[PDB]
């Protein structure tokens, strides 16, 4: 049925090309050619996530026939009180080995091998404050005794647990701030959302001053928010069997927020 | 009457009621509660605020009814009526309390 | 009404 | 005999199909829908986990033949201090599996391996306020990992525990209010616990004013002090012999709240 | 010999059957039919804890052969700071069981087991102000899961750590006051007092008013300084060799509260 | 009629 195929389509995710997510790109670009480890923060649900998965998709593994991948860009994100054996697990089944039972030396020494021979030159850790203090020494020698830029990602929560080490605080000093959207620069990713994420049947003109009015004032500018709302909002038009976002049913939505 | 450079607006009497009022500092702590003045209140949100400061609007003449105000943005917001608890009934002056 | 609240555990499994 | 026969029903509980009840369900479908997180929040004895159980038992699990159950929603009340692990045993003994002895990691892998394939599409958290703070970043990890709306149930308790926590606060910032009854709903609303609840043999009459005053004295509109007054009141009258509520058995129970 | 064994006797402890105790104990009859929580709240030597282990030994564990006991009501009083595991503890200790060492999860686990099964319909928290403001919640999960009327008793103590959790506040909120004796009810509490405690060889004439107003004054209608002062006035009458208490014993005892 | 404390605690057995 045609409605649950567009409900299908819009309670899934997709990825948009951004300024904000290009800015990044160029920035990682840079910081790999240089090797030079660094950290991105910014408020929740900005798009640090979904623009470092971008990244890692950009600069995929690259196949050699009978070699291990070639890998330029490690992504993880860990799990809460990540450990040392739980980075080391992370990494090494991210380039696609299995990990063997072993002492924390076993782990350690085996993801040092696969990040040499897979030629990884960035690791991105995001919400890389679920590290453990502990962990983060295992993170610095990666950097420093391999040629491999570290790339620390969370919200103002990782600069409180980076100023607690001054070994770590001082190895990442380098960021990049993601921000909240505002102005001509949020006009444009509403239009952008309607073109290209929501294609309802007929168009909702969500930049008009009374929707960009709400839109502006429940989202605040956050991308996650505004993605949201639109999801939403599309998929109560359309079960309502309206085919275009109508500016009471996105009232209704934004009051919950 | 005629020294006026235009005739003052009509105020509305409870605005100018709510900043009369004097007004002091506490911050709502567990369970909602917030203390003034030995006596213990809460309102219809209160609880989700615990742990911060908050602003909180009180008259002498009747206590059992205060009115709080969050700070965020940098700028005031009232919450609620914090009614003094089994007190919601009639009036307590500040003095004798 | 809706359910005895017991009876629907033993509905329920 | 009659009288410990409608001592022992009416000691019972009982689901009525009040608005609040409705409400919430139409909601739940739409997040559910939309995969969208959010959160229910009121005063204590407003109805919510009521109207939460009511939810998951109109989404039965369907069962088919040598497969593991599909379970669209999952309904959990965790216990004080929830753990990690508590938090997955909660779920996979929800889903019908038994834990084996392990790590937080087979436990979390164990988990995310039967919420696919079961089919979950929403998780409801009773009293998510007992979950301790390094749990809730498991909990946002099934939310954003897996196709899985989740929903935090609780008082404005719940929103001093989400605010602690920029992360949670800004993925559950949709919400639901329960709230007090009144008026014209209060009205039908204690009709119907006379109708439908009690079913004494004689009228009780609740519904005229000079009871209404007692009952909306004693309740302030909360359906938990209602439904508990009414049928202690019951009770008290079948015991002395009373074929309904009188007022002053109803002013006698009243007067100890 | 003669003084040792009256002396022996009268620094013992004896219950007599108040009309105070006759109302809790047709209270908590009514609330244990209805499984209904609530608490018993008043001022200090009000009697609250006789008249609970009173209730307690009118409804005795009840034996069935090779079965564990059918007990309805259990009393239990917290030590200070008591934390979920010291009120498991208590409570299937309370039960013939032994607790085996374990998790918060095993004896909560086995604490339910074994309310169940024994048949628990009431438990009495005396000193519920002992109790740790999170363990209320496996309280509130014991008179919410299983259908048991828990009564918590305090004084005015009590009502202060209530108050500070909305969600027991709203479950236990149904209270009964427990008084002050005056009037004529304290002058036939002393009557009973020494025909009924004292049996002193001979009357010592208690309610005459030169007597009566001093205990009056010095006992403020406490039942516990009435006991306490009469017990000690007959003991050391009859350690000066006096067949009963005299007057200026009462005024040597009453001076020293 | 009174309710010794030892005989309750006694009788409870
Ligand atoms: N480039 C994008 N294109 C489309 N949607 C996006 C984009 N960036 C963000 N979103 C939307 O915003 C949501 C949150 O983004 P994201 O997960 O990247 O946030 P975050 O900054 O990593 O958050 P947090 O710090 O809270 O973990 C996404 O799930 C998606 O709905
Ligand atoms: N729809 C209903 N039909 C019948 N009785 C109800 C209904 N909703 C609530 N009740 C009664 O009110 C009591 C309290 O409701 P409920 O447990 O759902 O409250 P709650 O909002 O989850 O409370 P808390 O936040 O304190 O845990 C119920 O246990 C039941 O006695
Ligand atoms: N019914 C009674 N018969 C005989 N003596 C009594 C009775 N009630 C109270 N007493 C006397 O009063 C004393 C105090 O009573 P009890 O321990 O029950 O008080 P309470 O209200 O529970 O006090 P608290 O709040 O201080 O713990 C008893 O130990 C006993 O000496
Ligand atoms: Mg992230
Ligand atoms: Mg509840
Ligand atoms: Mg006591």
């Amino acid at each position: 049925e045609w409605l649950q195929a567009e409900i299908a389509r819009l309670k899934g995710k997709s990825i948009v090309p951004l300024q904000q997510v290009k800015t990044l790109h160029d920035w990682l670009d840079g910081k790999r050619k240089a090797r030079k480890s660094c950290r991105v923060v910014g408020e929740s649900r900005t798009g640090k996530t979904v623009a470092c998965d971008a990244y890692r998709y950009r600069h995929k593994p690259q196949q050699e026939a009978g070699r291990p991948p070639t890998v330029p860009v490690v992504y993880i994100r860990p799990h809460q009180k990540c450990g040392p054996k739980d980075l080391f697990k992370k990494i090494t089944e991210y380039l696609k080995y299995r990990v063997t039972k072993g002492t924390v030396s076993d782990f350690r020494d085996r993801t040092i091998e696969v990040l040499k021979g897979c030629g990884v030159e960035m690791l991105i850790i995001d919400e890389a404050d679920r590290l453990k203090p502990e962990t983060f020494a295992d993170v610095r020698d990666i950097a420093e005794d391999l040629g491999i830029a570290v790339v620390l990602v969370g919200t103002d929560r990782l600069d409180a647990v980076i100023k607690r080490d001054e070994q770590v605080l001082e190895r990442f000093r380098a960021h990049l701030r993601f921000g909240k959207l505002s102005g001509e620069d949020f006009k444009n990713t509403v239009e952008m959302w309607e073109q290209m994420v929501l294609k309802l049947p007929v168009s909702s003109n969500l930049k008009s001053k009374e929707m960009l009015r709400i839109l502006t004032s429940a989202t605040e500018g956050y991308i996650g928010r505004l993605d949201e709302i639109l999801r939403e909002a599309a998929i109560r038009s359309l079960s309502r069997g309206l085919k275009k976002i109508d500016k009471a049913v996105l009232q209704e939505v934004a009051k919950e927020y | 009457e005629a020294g006026l450079p235009t005739v003052p607006v009509p105020i509305p009497e409870r605005d100018l009621d709510i900043c009369l009022m004097k007004q002091s500092r506490r911050t709502v702590q567990r369970g909602g509660c917030l203390q003034f003045q030995n006596l213990m209140y809460r309102g219809e949100y209160l609880a989700g605020y615990a742990g911060e400061t908050v602003n909180l609007r009180f008259d002498p003449r009747d206590i059992t009814t205060i009115l709080v105000y969050r700070q965020e943005n940098n700028q005031e917001v009232f919450l609620t009526r914090a009614h003094a608890q089994g007190l919601e009934t009639e009036q307590l002056a500040l003095d004798e309390a | 009404e809706v359910w005895d609240y017991e009876q629907l555990r033993e509905e329920y499994g």
